[PDB]
């Protein structure tokens, strides 16, 4: 808006959005727990 | 961690005079065997009947069914 | 004899009633049931810090800036959203300056600052920049 | 009895001496890591060829964290050193006190105990890795096996001196 | 990728309705066996 | 594809954790016992 | 059969108490569901965070008509507090009566029988949900353990009467 | 016992001899192999 209040913009030729960059970045040692969900073993103990 | 699990097995199940003909059939030789027939899937002669022998039974059968399956998991991806 | 049952051991006794063996019926049904499901895909789950602009602004670990001169800041200032005033509250004070000079300095500052920088800017370059050597950068949320 | 308590004796210095020397050597693992071949142990790295072979560097360490922490200051298989000349102090004292019988039991307990944290010594070490072994990892892995026997052993003496007693 | 309690529930209610059913068994039994030492 | 011991450290690490509690267990009702018995 | 009376009087009054509080509160889901962090229960949602602050909504809970039906009516955690309810007046009448064994019998299938209706109702609860977990449904879980607790000391002193009555 | 062990289903027997035990293991380790590897894609054949 601030600048086109001084100047003339033609038609959009691509678009874009304000994005976030950050640097880039083995299951734990209970991993043998991962193929069930936490409520499956609650209720398996149970 | 079968040898361990051998030796701890006998260790827990024959060493106090307190339980003393001995008070079960867990010798070294026979909790060899019970470990063995445990971790093949081949059920078992003989079973522990005190607290510490069942923790053992107990941990050995969690690691034994995590081990089978993860190599017949891994095996089904190699054949 | 429950336990030894899911392990898929077995024990030395065996219930010999009517209501015991229907129990261990059930039990040993859904030990089959539960333990196939299990240990179908075992081996495979063995071998498998912002998500958000709020992410990065509820915390103070990682710092963020942007171009010196641009649309982006510009945006930060007039912004009426809490989340985005506060981003910019952070980002006025921060010292020492987070506004960079270039998007390829800020980009730089990223890669150099070991995952302690984050650098908004324009999802055009963001793209552009991240399929490029060395990979060492990735846009997060939307 | 005597050829028993013999047994006992030897393979408990066995288990200790190989422990000690598998903790105190260099050649644990064959890595070309500094990249040039080099053997590397418990506490530093030296170059196995190249133009400065026998330089000795030390090994820089540093959920994850401390996995590190464990392995750099390897505690597990000092603590299994440890236990194993406990054990052997047992097993000498017991000739100096004939009567005391709890003195074999805690040898055997000791011999066990030590043997398990090489186990576990073993684990972290392996785990902390992510080539071949050398003869110190087979040294400490020896040294396991013996320690269980020893403890095996010293166990059922302690059972027989028993069965005698309630005769 | 892990598997769901809701994919699983069944089992669970199976199970539950077959502990019932022991129990009732059970009951009916020890009722029945009751009442007839009750008679002689 | 050859799964590691880095994959499957932890069962080992509740064995062997297992293992020493039974052990602990064991003793202490051996110390218990002795107690016992020596007060007797 | 003083101590196991105490025991089982104390943990009927506390399973009856945790499964109470458990229908009764709502802490049972920590969902985000309005959207700002909401912490819900069995009948009301609740909001933790923002404007509303202290205001409670309804909860709306419209093969899967059955078990819309089953989560809104919780049929199953009242059903649990009716038996636990059952088994403490059972607990309550043996005393008053104590040549009638059956009592004390009733009383431990009543706690059994509450247990598993609490498993079921826990069951239904998160089948039908599909966030975190608040305290009304670990104190529910903790209310199933100590009933299936008190329900394996009640049927022990039934046994125990009957034995002694044999003997 | 040999039948039993293949099938992984086990029987009322089991040697306590150290031989009879050498022959029960190694028997059981091929049962697990075999086993193993004949059942990883059993519907898969029997589908096709």
């Amino acid at each position: 808006l601030v600048r086109e209040e001084v100047i003339d913009f033609s038609k959009p030729f691509m678009s874009l959005g304000i994005s976030i960059m950050i640097k880039k970045p083995k299951p734990g040692v209970f991993s043998f727990l991962d193929p069930l969900a936490y409520e499956i073993w609650m209720c398996i103990v149970f | 961690a079968y040898i361990g699990v051998s030796v701890v097995l006998f260790l827990v199940s024959r060493f106090s005079p307190y339980e003393w003909d001995p008070p079960n059939e867990f010798g070294i030789f026979n909790s060899l065997w019970f470990s063995l027939g445990a971790f093949m899937q081949q059920g078992c002669d003989i079973s522990p009947r005190s607290l510490s022998g069942r923790i053992v039974g107990g941990v050995w059968w969690f690691f034994t069914l995590i081990i089978i399956s993860s190599y017949t998991a891994n095996l089904a991806a190699f054949l | 004899f429950s336990l030894g049952a899911f392990m898929q051991q077995g024990c030395d006794i065996s219930p010999r009633s009517l209501s015991g063996r229907i129990v261990g019926g059930v039990w040993w049904f859904f030990t089959l049931i539960i333990i196939s499901s299990y240990t179908a895909n075992l081996a495979a789950f063995l071998t498998v810090p912002i998500e958000s602009a709020e992410d990065l602004a509820k915390q103070t670990e990682i710092a963020y800036g942007t171009l010196d001169s641009g649309s982006t800041k510009e945006f930060f200032r007039r912004s009426k959203i809490a989340v985005y005033e506060k981003m910019w509250s952070y980002m006025k004070s921060a010292e020492p300056s987070v506004f960079t000079k270039t998007t390829a300095d800020g980009v730089a500052r990223v890669r150099k600052s070991k995952g302690k920088f984050a650098f908004l800017l324009e999802s055009t370059m963001n793209e552009y920049i991240e399929q490029r050597k060395p990979c060492d950068t990735m846009k997060v949320g939307g | 009895r005597g050829v028993q308590m013999l047994l006992t004796t030897v393979g408990a210095f066995a288990a200790f001496s190989l422990m000690t020397i598998a903790v105190g050597t260099d050649y644990w693992l064959y890595s070309r890591g500094v990249e040039v071949m080099t053997h590397s142990g418990l506490w530093r790295t030296c170059c196995l060829e190249g133009n400065f072979k026998g330089l000795c560097k030390q090994i820089d360490h540093f959920a994850e964290y401390f996995l590190r922490a464990v392995r750099a200051s390897s505690i597990f298989p000092i603590l299994s050193v440890i236990l194993l000349f406990m054990g052997g102090l047992c097993i000498a004292a017991s000739e100096f006190y004939k009567t005391r019988h709890n003195i074999i039991l805690s040898a055997g307990i000791f011999f066990v105990s030590a043997g398990l944290s090489n186990i576990i010594g073993i684990i972290v070490y392996i785990s902390a890795n992510a080539y071949s072994y050398g003869w110190s990892f087979y040294f400490g892995a020896l040294s396991f096996i013996i320690a269980e026997m020893v403890g095996v052993l010293a166990v059922h003496m302690f059972i027989d001196r028993h069965k005698q007693l309630r005769a | 990728s892990a598997l769901s309690l809701s994919n699983v529930a069944g089992v669970f209610y199976i199970l539950v309705g077959g502990l019932g059913l022991a129990m009732m068994v059970a009951l009916i039994e020890f009722c029945y066996k009751s009442r007839a030492e009750s008679k002689r």
